[PDB]
């Protein structure tokens, strides 16, 4: 499986009259989930749950209701796996992967925000054929190409490739040039955006150079973030 | 806070 960030308290009890929601995002074999735990720290039950997300950059929306079907009793905790899809309304967020959520019960409507790790939006069919990669790389205007240093990285090229592939970042080609490993990689987002990469791993050099080309270059910074998180974990 | 529309709420069924 891909990288999953540690669970975080998205909505602490103190902000929601005893309601506490902690969660993380996963991508399982097709499918995006918001994996959550709901705890009622109040003295009265909570029921009539509903959820909606603000319009957001990748059109993320719940695909089912919250699986909470009876009152959540004082001091009770329930684990809830909420499937999501990317067929909902779109609006640019800042940061790009920010997600504003509204949860209501019988007591009130509460609001929190959380970042969607950009990796959970990497699709399975993101492996570009070699020759299409070549044509696509050449076609993206070179002013779109942005370079990042993945600093202080102590992994080898095979481990780099294997970790990235576990997260739907595919190594399409490999070359060794002057003792430096060159990996050519591709990924595609849920909204159809293709990102192409050249990663250069140099002798005893602790900084890898990551060159990204994307027709939407504002996304590239976010992809660098992701590579860094994957390779550091 | 952000503005919510009633029809965008995804309500849980009650058993």
């Amino acid at each position: 499986g891909g990288y999953v960030a540690p669970k975080a308290v998205w909505l602490p009890a103190v902000k929601a009259k005893g309601l506490e929601i902690s969660g993380t995002f996963t991508h399982r074999q097709g499918h995006i989930y918001m994996e959550m735990n709901f705890t009622n720290k109040a003295l009265q039950h909570m029921t009539d749950f509903a959820i909606q997300f603000n319009k957001n950059s990748f059109g993320v929306i719940p695909s089912t209701p919250l699986a909470i079907h009876t009152p959540l009793m004082p001091n009770q905790s329930i684990d809830v796996s909420l499937p999501l899809n990317t067929l909902g309304p779109v609006m640019k967020m800042e940061p790009l992967n920010n997600l504003q959520v509204a949860v209501k019960n019988n007591i009130d409507v509460f609001y929190f925000s959380c970042l969607i790790p950009l990796n959970v939006l990497f699709v399975e069919d993101g492996k570009m054929e070699r020759q299409v990669f070549l044509a696509t790389w050449k076609d993206i205007p070179n002013e779109n190409e942005l370079q990042f240093q993945i600093k202080e990285c102590h992994l080898n090229a095979d481990t780099v490739s294997s970790k990235l592939q576990n997260n739907n970042v595919y190594t399409i080609a490999k070359r060794n040039v002057e003792g430096q490993d060159m990996l050519y990689q591709s990924l595609k987002l849920t909204n159809g955006i293709w990102i192409l990469a050249e990663l250069r791993i140099q002798p005893g050099n602790p900084n890898y150079t990551l060159s990204l080309k994307c027709r939407a270059p504002e996304v590239s910074q976010y992809i660098y973030q992701v590579y860094d998180s994957i390779l550091k974990n | 806070y952000f503005p919510t529309d009633e029809r965008s709420w995804v309500y849980s069924p009650l058993h």
